[PDB]
């Protein structure tokens, strides 16, 4: 619930996946 | 997923595989939204024109998976279904309007590095993110081409498309409970969901709070990755009042 | 082509 949408192997350890930046760049 | 790539380990820890018990085969994708609730497309469970009508005992939920076909010992967890809930106004007769279903697990699943729930959008996050050109991400173990099957979970990022373009791409009646996504012919890039990806999540990473939200459910498409066609997705936020009603009553 | 799953989940 409170922890939804935060991935243990990514957000939780401040690592980014290989293509999430593509999403961010589209969000203008 | 057509024209996607292999997922990274733990990239989509909310991804669920709906698995038929007999014969043992992939039925659909789905997503984990809490320790006891799984979200999928209604057509994964009920589609009378194709003689599809699955009951709880017909299926299993496999969570934490990466490999399509392997039993991922010590990583995946397999859950039985307590009850299926299909939207009461799911329109399987015409256009798959309100293509949404919930499944309650018999027992809570333990979260891990590979198993973790996705958020459902609030009104504000939906308004902010569901805009033409903004990209989301679709994942699944479905077909690699329209007419084969992947070794591991596939991922593709795709832009949301303007409603008039969605409408003009098809003879089917589109509703406010659907959105479409994919590249236009003139955009060069491609990619789409396909058969077998049904019921899986279309997610977006909020730039406001860095959380992943499930905005869509893989619903329908005319073939896969065809020029001038788009994938259609159930609009999760538009149906959230129903989701909350079901969880409040039966949760 | 699916690997068999533990029978405990099929009971
Ligand atoms: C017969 C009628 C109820 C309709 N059936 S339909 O399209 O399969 C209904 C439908 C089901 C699921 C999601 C959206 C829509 C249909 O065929 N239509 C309604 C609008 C025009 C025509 C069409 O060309 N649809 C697109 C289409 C149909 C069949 C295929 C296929 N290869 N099976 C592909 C596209
Ligand atoms: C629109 C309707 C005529 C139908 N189109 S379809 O071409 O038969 C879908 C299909 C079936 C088998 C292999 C490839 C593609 C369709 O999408 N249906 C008929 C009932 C259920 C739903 C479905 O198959 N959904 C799975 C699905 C398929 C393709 C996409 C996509 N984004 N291209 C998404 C979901
Ligand atoms: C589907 O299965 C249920 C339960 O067996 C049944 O009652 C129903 O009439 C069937 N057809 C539907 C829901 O269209
Ligand atoms: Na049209
Ligand atoms: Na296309």
């Amino acid at each position: 619930e409170a922890d939804c949408g935060l991935r243990p192997l990514f957000e939780k350890k401040s690592l980014e996946d290989k293509t999430e930046r593509e999403l961010l760049e589209s969000y203008i | 997923i057509v024209e996607g790539s292999d997922a990274e380990i733990g990239m989509s820890p909310w991804q669920v595989m709906l698995f038929r018990k007999s014969p043992q085969e992939l039925l659909c994708g789905a997503s984990l939204i809490s320790d006891r609730w799984v979200l999928t497309a209604a057509h994964c469970l009920l589609y009378p024109p194709w003689d599809k009508n699955f009951t709880e005992n017909d299926l299993l939920v496999r969570i934490g998976k990466h490999s399509r076909t392997r039993y991922e010992r010590n990583i995946e967890k397999i859950s039985m279904l307590e009850k299926i809930y299909i939207h009461p106004r799911y329109n399987w007769r015409e256009n798959l309007d309100r293509d949404i279903a919930l499944m309650k697990l018999k027992k809570p699943v333990a979260f891990s590095d590979y198993i973790h729930p996705v958020c459902l959008p609030d009104r504000e996050t939906a308004a902010s993110l569901l805009q033409a050109g903004y990209k989301g991400r679709v994942t699944g173990w479905g077909n690699l081409k329209e007419t084969g099957q992947p070794s591991v979970l596939q991922v593709v990022n795709l832009p949301i498309v303007e409603r008039p373009v969605c409408k003009d791409s098809t003879r089917i009646r589109i509703t406010d409970n659907m959105f479409c996504a994919g590249y236009k012919p003139d955009e060069g890039k491609r990619g789409d969901a396909c058969e077998g990806d049904s019921g899986g999540p279309f997610v977006m990473k909020s730039p406001f709070n860095n959380r992943w939200y499930q905005m869509g459910i893989v619903s329908w498409g005319e073939g896969c990755d065809r020029d001038g066609k788009y994938g259609f997705y159930t609009h999760v936020f538009r149906l959230k009042k129903w989701i909350q009603k079901v969880i409040d009553q039966f949760g | 082509d699916f690997e068999e799953i533990p029978e405990e989940y099929l009971q």
